[PDB]
């Protein structure tokens, strides 16, 4: 097409998102993780996560307003990763590496787990 | 704005 | 803080609302422009319109699943900048470039205002 | 990836 793109619309955007959910702002979902409960928006999980993806498209999920996580996956893995869906950065750190990876592996977000076995090789 |  | 950040992230966020709202997954409004119904995700039409914006966060208002905009509104207009909430792209022609910018103007859309202004300027 |  004879299209013009703007090139900050797309940060724009999840940083506008980011503030809906930050003001708990038309959240349609509690994300159950041990004795933690994380609020956000079913797309943006969607639109980040294979695990998500797959649990909001089931025509039964989908109308689920809660949703628990296997017992095994970390509460701050998971924070780490909700921050991430919600603003492209990841706060990657020695002592949460690991947590991190299992919670991306199991979330189904390939570029998450591809920058952890990175840094995990860098390390042996 | 750019031409993508 | 000692974050990484994804560069592609917000864009494949985006590329990803956008392919729910081409298979109408959890849209949850439509918006109304004379005779035609544009079916859309609340969250992302606040997140790139002052007008949704405004709407969305109003008490009674956040709760309707139809809105009507007004009668003076085109729907070509609207549909290029639907489209453009969800692809950066904007569909800017000589045909379209004063509906663009009125509607534009009513969505409170400042980038696509700015920009609109801009190309009219250019040909006088 | 990059350092922001
Ligand atoms: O690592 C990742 C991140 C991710 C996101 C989605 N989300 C969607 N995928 C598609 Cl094709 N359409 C709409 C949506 Br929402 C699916 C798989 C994966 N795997
Ligand atoms: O030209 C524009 C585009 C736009 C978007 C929003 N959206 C939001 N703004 C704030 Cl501050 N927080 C959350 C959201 Br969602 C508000 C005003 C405007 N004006
Ligand atoms: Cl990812
Ligand atoms: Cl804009």
């Amino acid at each position: 097409d004879s299209c013009i793109q703007f090139t900050r619309h797309a940060s724009d955007v999840l940083l506008n998102l980011n503030r809906l959910r930050s003001r708990d702002i038309l959240t349609d979902v509690v994300i159950v993780v041990s004795r933690e409960q994380f609020r956000a928006h079913k797309t943006v999980l969607m639109a980040c996560s294979g695990l998500f993806y797959s649990i909001f498209t089931d025509q039964l999920k989908c109308n689920l307003s809660v949703i628990n996580l296997d017992p095994e996956i970390n509460p701050e893995g998971f924070c780490i990763l909700l921050d991430f869906m919600y603003t492209s950065r990841l706060n990657l750190r020695e002592g949460n590496i690991m947590a991190v990876m299992a919670t991306a592996m199991y979330l189904q977000m390939e570029h998450v787990v591809d920058t952890c076995r990175k840094f995990i090789k860098a390390s042996e | 704005w750019v031409i993508p």
